[PDB]
């Protein structure tokens, strides 16, 4: 039912350029590393 | 209050201008937003 044949299921967060499934949503303001839109950014920091 | 925008990048839900998403032409949003420019 969907071209696309793999599945992810993670977590979910809603931005005004789409849904990011994958990422987590952080309360943190950082320097932008993988630019995504709509004012968010993307990195790979550790806990 | 000047400058009528079109689209905006915003996601989409008596046809407006933006039936142009259908045929592929899918407008993407800046990734500084009027209130950092501000
Ligand atoms: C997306 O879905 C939510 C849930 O009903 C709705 O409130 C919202 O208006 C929809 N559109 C956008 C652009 O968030």
């Amino acid at each position: 039912p969907t071209w696309r044949v793999y599945s992810t299921g993670s977590n979910v967060f809603q931005t005004r350029a789409g849904c990011l499934i994958g990422a987590e949503y952080v309360n943190n303001s950082y320097e932008c590393d993988i630019p995504i839109g709509a004012g968010i950014c993307a990195s790979y920091q550790t806990q | 209050n000047k400058v009528t925008l079109a689209d905006a990048g915003f996601i989409k839900q008596r046809d407006l201008i933006c039936a142009q998403k259908f045929k592929g032409l899918t407008v993407l949003p800046p990734l500084l937003t009027d209130e950092m420019i501000a």
